[PDB]
């Protein structure tokens, strides 16, 4: 479900749910 | 960024988990 295009909360919803317990960083600037 | 290569162009697996910590 990830090779697509993911904005906004969608991108971040993502990475909640593949990163798990290990969390993750979301930065759209840099 | 993340944004560029996930939300401009198509994402993948890898470029998420380099985001994992």
């Amino acid at each position: 479900f990830v090779n697509q295009h993911l904005c906004g909360s969608h991108l971040v919803e993502a990475l909640y749910l593949v990163c798990g317990e290990r969390g993750f960083f979301y930065t759209p600037k840099a | 960024g993340i944004v560029e290569q996930c939300c401009t162009s198509v994402c993948s697996l890898y470029q998420l988990e380099n985001y994992c910590n």
